């Protein structure tokens, strides 16, 4: 590791453990970076010399992988638990986590009610949440123009392999509401995978 | 990985061959001789004959082959 | 000699070298560890406290470590930190004067002389708090509480530890309700709100299955009488050459100790706690079998914890054997009790048991372990704080500034001891004020401005006012919702007087041979 | 003055955010406040002529990685 | 457990490869003709127009040529025929493209050129096929 | 057994059950299914294949529907809320000062790395990517309104903000204020141990 070699056991005390972790933070978190968004490139990653897989989802490179340091570790945890939320947000959550705990600890540390200090980083996700439940200027399927038509149209224009989302638009409506299911907090949504699909040649 | 190529690859190859024949050449006619070749058995075994000494113990060579 | 110097040194090396990245001390402040050891491993490793527990270090000066950290929880409940905080506070001295080439010995009892009026500076700045007060009682274990595990579940925690020591404790001044007195029981199952404190004797033991007695008029003892059968307390001539020979013994062994069973339920036994020891048999697998049938409540081999607290509350006696019928010196029982509850547990309740007046026993439930345990930790330093006022009188405040109280005046008092002690005792006197900013410490980048101001600001509060370490900001540290008893850190600062200056004792080295 | 450049600036920071006059440290009271009303008193001229130099040999300098050097 | 691997480095290991192995068995493939012998620590030759048939009796290496053995499966797979061809021609586009494209910084035509250097084939062919 | 008389309970009641064979594929097509509302969509496509295509594209058009019916509150999905909110919770932390100057805005700077990367993993010049977002990003807007009059959005098979705002490529606000929160936790989540040692 880095500085004083005097003590085994992850204890480096201090900054050097520390950037050992913002280095093993900083080193996780690098496959993410060229895997994330669906521009996100595809890791063939080797399971154990001819095994392999070939993965651009983070999480589920980090399943593949283990966890070398507590930095490595409490990483791949959130990471895989926004992955366990939903999925959306896996690369997300990642990266940010290893610029921020450089940037923790360095506050928190010169106590004065050392309690709040990461908080700073709280009470601003609360002040993000806040905005982040105020926007709809853009990603609408909430309302758009023909609704959930054109909400699956743009939709349907956000996958687009041709002039489908005419009658794909249509469909996504239909749907919807072709599965009917008990859906709690009353909730006419309906799950949009155990929709009857058929293809046709 | 490892891989030679192309017109060096094949030099050791006709070194090879051509540095394996020219001992051939104490043989083939009463001129030439029988060559003496001995195995682990040290059978000292006369053959002015090219596949007598060919095929019992030799260099390791991919022309040897 | 030159080892003498050095060793001491060599542990004032080790020991302090510890006991200061022993210091990130509580916050939330400074990097997880995984611990590779010594001789190898991946230890995951978090909360200095239990990892001062955990801490295996070994080396002659590492190990009183381990010690005095330890004595602290069981001296108080609370501050096991905090007596290695000031540890290496001694351990720092001690150099400046063996620099100046002071004597040890002469160091020796300056700490004495720092032990001696320091706590008194302590109890100066103790605000004495009545022991026995429901209030004062929940207050002070409310601080601990709040800062434990569960703050919810302290408001259902603090009256059962308020409640377990008033009960325990000796009416009105007491130092009284012990954590032996106290059996910490957990159940699985329940919940944490159904963690129930009992006044008795509740021994955490599983009761045999279940549908067996929960009625009245128990008889709980310790018996160390056998259930006698062929094949098992008793005489055979015959060695199975044959099938035969092997099933005749047996179908006398049940029955026999069938009929013996009896005799225990007849001697009233609702509960017997059996002998860990054996013949072949002692009670069977079938006699507990048979026991149960009878509704006598059975452990084979009982763990030898609740022997002691069914011997220790209600001075339980050998019993006579059972073909002997009894002497009923099994303990006095009025309730056999298994309690059920989330379905999942079997406790062993007596009720109306001999009590002296104490030994609560807090019933700890919980939806899991994990559950249980929370409030049982958290209880627990309800019950220590409490018990440290009980202990003690006062409430002083916890996180370590009042020690910088302490270090402004033992500072002075030096300057009037006017001796070369006066310099020994000045040197750590100032020197115990640098735990507040070692708690803040192991975390961060752009370091220094907290650091030294804290002992500045405190020093700047001067004796009567100071720096609030946990909730930060200039007021007075001893009442703030930041508080402890003033035994948790009095007895910090005795036990590091002493190991600490155990290392002034020592010249050269030996290993017993 | 005694300060931490950690926490001061950013609170002479907000108080140009909450102030915005002449707020800033002052190494003469050892505090920060109004520097004009801490009467710490300079032309601007130095201080514009401070930016004209600022920047200057900055953006100059950084112009060149490309250097030549004939000692011969 | 966790590895990272970056940049042209590995997709250089990637060039390296198949380009490599696109050597021999382009002059193999087709009437003109050559063979790749493979040597056998105790000298054992194996001489074969299939380099996937010398591939497997020594390290496949990873990046590339793990990759390779199963497109050239895939193409035998499919119409019975082609290990040979797949290879080098992937061999190919894999050379010269990347670092070149990469000095001109992009990864993404790069793959979007595959497709629209893939139907010019089937427009140019089917037309004059 | 087949031996098994048959009674009218498993039997599906239908306005009529009337035999299509369309595609060369003869399906049951319940009309008027009674006990509930039902519906099938078939894909018309060249191929199966083809069929494949689109119906991968049709459900990037649903779960988003469905992550809308789950919160109508939403976001555009990528760290373009962020570049809005970063300036802003770096300006949030401006008048704040001391410490709290630093947090806010020391968390916000750290948020920007998400679509940059994401950007340049699509090769859209991360350069770009801030100069369209915080550009519009403003205190002329700090506005994310309803609407655009500052497009916050990004698309994330684009790597560049786009026009669109109803795409199925976003993300609502659930995914999202559980992500910071996350971020904010590993910050948090390496820091809770006490002390430190070592082991023999």
């Amino acid at each position: 590791m880095e500085g004083p070699l005097s003590v085994f056991g992850d204890r480096s005390t201090g900054e050097t453990i520390r950037s050992q972790n913002v280095m093993a933070a900083a080193s996780i978190a690098n496959i993410v970076k060229s895997s994330l968004g669906p521009v996100g490139l595809d890791k063939m990653l080797v399971d154990d010399i001819g095994d392999v897989t070939i993965t651009n989802d983070g999480a589920t490179i980090l399943k593949l992988l283990e966890v070398e340091h507590p930095a490595a570790k409490v990483l791949c945890e959130l990471a895989d638990l926004q992955d366990k939320e939903v999925g959306d947000g896996t690369t997300s959550v990642v990266i940010i986590a290893a610029e921020l705990l450089k940037n923790a600890d360095e506050l928190v540390k010169q106590k004065i009610h050392p309690t709040s200090v990461i908080s700073g980083y709280r009470l601003a996700c609360k002040e993000a949440v806040r905005y982040i439940n105020e926007n709809l200027i853009v990603n609408t399927d909430e309302l758009g123009r023909d609704c959930l038509i054109n909400a699956a149209k743009t939709s349907m224009s956000s996958k687009i392999i041709g002039i489908n989302g005419d009658f794909f638009a249509n469909m996504v409506v239909d749907a919807v509401l072709a599965i009917k299911y008990t859906d709690i907090r009353g909730q006419p949504r309906y799950p949009v995978n155990s929709v009857n699909i058929l293809k046709a040649h | 990985a490892e891989v030679a190529r192309a017109q060096a690859a094949l030099a050791v190859n006709i070194s090879a061959a051509r540095g394996l024949q020219d001992v051939l050449r104490t043989n083939l006619g009463p001129k030439g001789t029988m060559k003496m070749l001995v195995s682990g058995a040290g059978d000292i075994k006369l053959t002015k004959d090219g596949n007598v000494l060919l095929h019992e113990m030799q260099i390791q060579h991919p022309t040897a082959s | 000699r030159d080892k003498p110097a050095q060793i001491r040194f060599s542990n004032i090396s080790a020991a302090k070298a510890v006991a200061d990245a022993i210091r990130t001390s509580l916050g939330p402040k400074g990097m997880d560890k995984m611990i590779q050891d010594g001789k190898g491993d991946v230890t995951i490793t978090n909360d200095g406290a239990t990892i001062l527990k955990q801490m295996q270090v070994l080396h002659p000066a590492a190990r009183m470590l381990v010690e005095l950290s330890k004595a602290q929880d069981i001296e108080a409940g609370d501050g096991t930190t905090s007596v290695v905080i000031i540890a290496g506070s001694l351990l720092d001295s001690c150099t400046k004067l063996l620099q100046k080439g002071i004597h040890p010995t002469i160091i020796s009892e300056s700490f004495q002389k720092a032990l001696e009026k320091g706590i008194e500076i302590l109890t100066d700045m103790s605000r004495p708090v009545e022991l026995s007060d429901r209030e004062t009682l929940l207050n002070s274990a409310t601080t601990s509480l709040n800062s434990k595990v569960v703050s919810q579940y302290s408001s259902l925690l603090s009256p059962m530890s308020v409640n377990a020591v008033m009960k325990v404790i000796d009416p009105a001044t007491a130092t009284s309700v012990d954590l032996r007195d106290i059996k910490i029981v957990k159940k699985l199952g329940g919940t944490i709100d159904d963690c129930e404190l009992v006044e008795g004797l509740v021994l955490t033991q599983k009761v045999s299955n279940s549908g067996i007695t929960r009625v009245e008029k128990a008889k709980i003892g310790l018996i160390q009488f056998c259930l006698s059968a062929p094949k098992t307390d008793m005489d055979n001539q015959i060695v199975v050459s044959d099938y035969a020979q092997m099933d005749r013994v047996l179908r006398e062994e049940r029955a026999y100790i069938l009929n013996l069973v009896k005799q225990i339920k007849k001697t009233g036994c609702n509960v017997l706690l059996i002998q860990k020891s054996i013949l072949r048999d002692a009670l069977s697998d079938l006699a507990l079998h048979f026991l149960n049938k009878m509704k006598i409540m059975v452990i084979k081999d009982i763990e030898r914890e609740d022997i002691e607290f069914i011997c220790k509350t209600i001075g339980t006696k050998p019993v006579a054997h059972i073909d002997q019928f009894t002497a009923d010196m099994l303990g006095s029982a009025e309730l056999a009790e298994e309690v059920n509850l989330n379905g999942s547990g079997k406790l062993l309740k007596i009720t109306g048991c001999a009590s002296p007046g104490k030994t609560v026993t807090i019933v700890v439930r919980g939806s899991n372990k994990l559950v249980i345990e929370e409030a049982e930790r958290s209880i627990h330093d309800a019950l220590c704080v409490i018990r440290c006022l009980v202990k003690k009188r006062a409430l002083i405040a916890g996180g370590g500034a009042p020690e910088i109280e302490l270090a402004l005046r033992l500072t002075e008092y030096s300057r009037t001891l006017s001796g070369m002690e006066s310099y020994c005792v000045r040197a750590f006197a100032d020197a115990m004020e640098v735990i507040p900013s070692t708690l803040a410490e192991n975390a961060g980048l752009n370091p220094i401005s907290t650091v030294t101001e804290l002992r500045n600001r405190h020093a700047q509060g001067e004796k009567t006012a100071g720096i609030n370490v946990r909730k930060g900001g200039i007021s007075n540290i001893l009442e703030e919702l930041v508080v402890q008893p003033l035994l948790v850190s009095v007895s910090a600062l005795t036990l590091a007087t002493e190991t600490v200056r155990s290392i002034l004792k020592i010249d050269d080295v030996v290993n017993t041979r | 003055a005694g300060f931490d450049a950690t926490n001061i600036l950013n609170k002479l920071r907000a108080r140009h955010a909450q102030g915005g006059t002449w707020y800033g440290v002052d190494i003469n009271n050892e505090d920060i406040a109004d520097n004009f009303e801490a009467f710490v008193w300079e032309p601007a001229m130095v201080r514009i002529n401070a930016l004209t130099a600022a920047s200057e040999a900055a953006c100059l300098i950084v112009s060149v990685d490309e250097t030549i050097k004939n000692p011969r | 457990n966790t590895k990272r691997e970056s940049g042209r480095k590995v997709q250089s290991g990637n060039i390296n490869a198949a380009k490599t192995i696109a050597d021999i068995i382009r002059t193999c493939l087709g009437p003109k003709s050559m063979m790749k012998m493979l040597l056998d620590p105790m000298g054992g030759i194996v001489m074969t127009n299939d380099g996937n048939a010398i591939l497997r009796e020594i390290q496949v290496q990873h990046p590339a040529a793990k990759s390779m053995i199963e497109i050239s499966r895939t193409q035998d797979e499919e119409v019975g025929d082609g290990t040979t061809s797949v290879i080098i021609l992937a061999g190919e586009m894999l050379s010269v493209a990347e670092h070149f494209l990469e000095q001109q910084m992009h990864p993404t035509v790069v793959i979007s050129a595959y497709r629209k250097a893939l139907d010019d084939m089937i427009s140019t062919l089917k037309k004059i096929s | 057994e087949g031996e098994e008389t048959f009674e009218a309970a498993m039997l599906g009641q239908a306005e009529e059950v009337v035999q299509e064979r369309i595609c060369d594929d003869e399906l049951i097509l319940i009309k008027n299914t009674k006990a509930r509302t039902s519906a099938s969509i078939i894909l018309r496509g060249a191929n199966d294949f083809m069929c494949d295509e689109m119906e991968r594209s049709l459900h990037d058009a649903l779960c988003v529907v469905k992550r809308v019916l789950e919160s109508k509150s939403v976001v555009p999905g990528g760290g373009a809320v962020e570049a809005a909110l970063s300036i802003y919770l770096e300006n949030y932390a401006t008048s704040m000062g001391s410490r709290e100057q630093l947090a806010i805005a020391e968390f916000a700077r750290s948020l920007l790395v998400i679509p940059n990367t994401l950007a340049v993993n699509a090769a859209q010049d991360s350069t770009d990517l801030v100069a369209k977002l915080r550009a519009f990003h403003n205190e002329a807007q700090v506005n994310p309104e309803r609407k655009n009059l500052k497009w916050i959005g990004l698309d994330l098979s684009n790597g560049k903000p786009r026009d669109n705002k109803q795409a199925g490529v976003f993300e609502p606000t659930i995914v999202k204020v559980k992500s910071l929160k996350f971020a904010t936790e590993a910050a948090i989540t390496i820091l809770r141990i006490d002390d430190l040692i070592k082991l023999h």
